[PDB]
């Protein structure tokens, strides 16, 4: 439940 | 395909979309990529950038 900074890579 | 982001380095507007240049956590800078805003799940990194 701790957050993480993420993104999908194209 | 989802990866942890380290920093948002730059921003551009191209073809009607905002894109951000991402430094991925644990990856060298030669793996940086532009990603449209819809791909981002790092609001606090965008905020740090916008300062």
């Amino acid at each position: 439940a701790r957050t993480k900074q993420t993104a999908r890579k194209s | 395909e989802e990866y942890v982001v380290e920093k948002v380095l730059d921003r551009r507007v191209v073809k009607g979309q905002v894109e951000y240049l991402l430094k991925w956590k644990g990856f060298s800078e030669e793996h940086n990529t532009w990603e449209p805003e819809k791909n981002l799940d790092c609001p606090e990194l965008i905020s740090e950038f916008m300062k």
